[PDB]
């Protein structure tokens, strides 16, 4: 019973990760923040 | 001159870089392109289009 529960939990974890494009938001926020900071730094060159 | 690091002055657009043949397709009124961060990345030659 414990082995079956463990296997089912692992399968459900994979399914939850696959079918939810918001679980990994913590890394996505860091990537977006770095990219946006670089974009703002570059765009600051076009100011008099 | 292409494929070399050379200055350019294309219709008042001045800069330094390497000019290569591109696969982009400007509309027949645009003179030069830009990137997402407002950086010059492509130019239409005024004598060969
Ligand atoms: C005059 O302009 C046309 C259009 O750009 C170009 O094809 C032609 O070569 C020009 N004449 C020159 C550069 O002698």
């Amino acid at each position: 019973l414990i082995a079956n529960q463990f296997n089912s939990a692992i399968g459900k974890i994979q399914d939850s990760l696959s079918s939810t494009p918001s679980a990994l938001g913590k890394l996505q926020d860091v990537v977006n923040q770095n990219a946006q900071a670089l974009n703002t730094l570059v765009k600051q060159l076009s100011s008099n | 001159v292409k494929n070399k690091c050379v200055n350019f002055n294309f219709n008042g657009l001045t800069g330094t870089g390497v000019l290569t043949e591109s696969n982009k397709k400007f509309l027949p009124f645009q003179q030069f392109g830009r990137d997402i961060a407002d950086t010059t990345d492509a130019v239409r030659d005024p004598q060969t289009l």
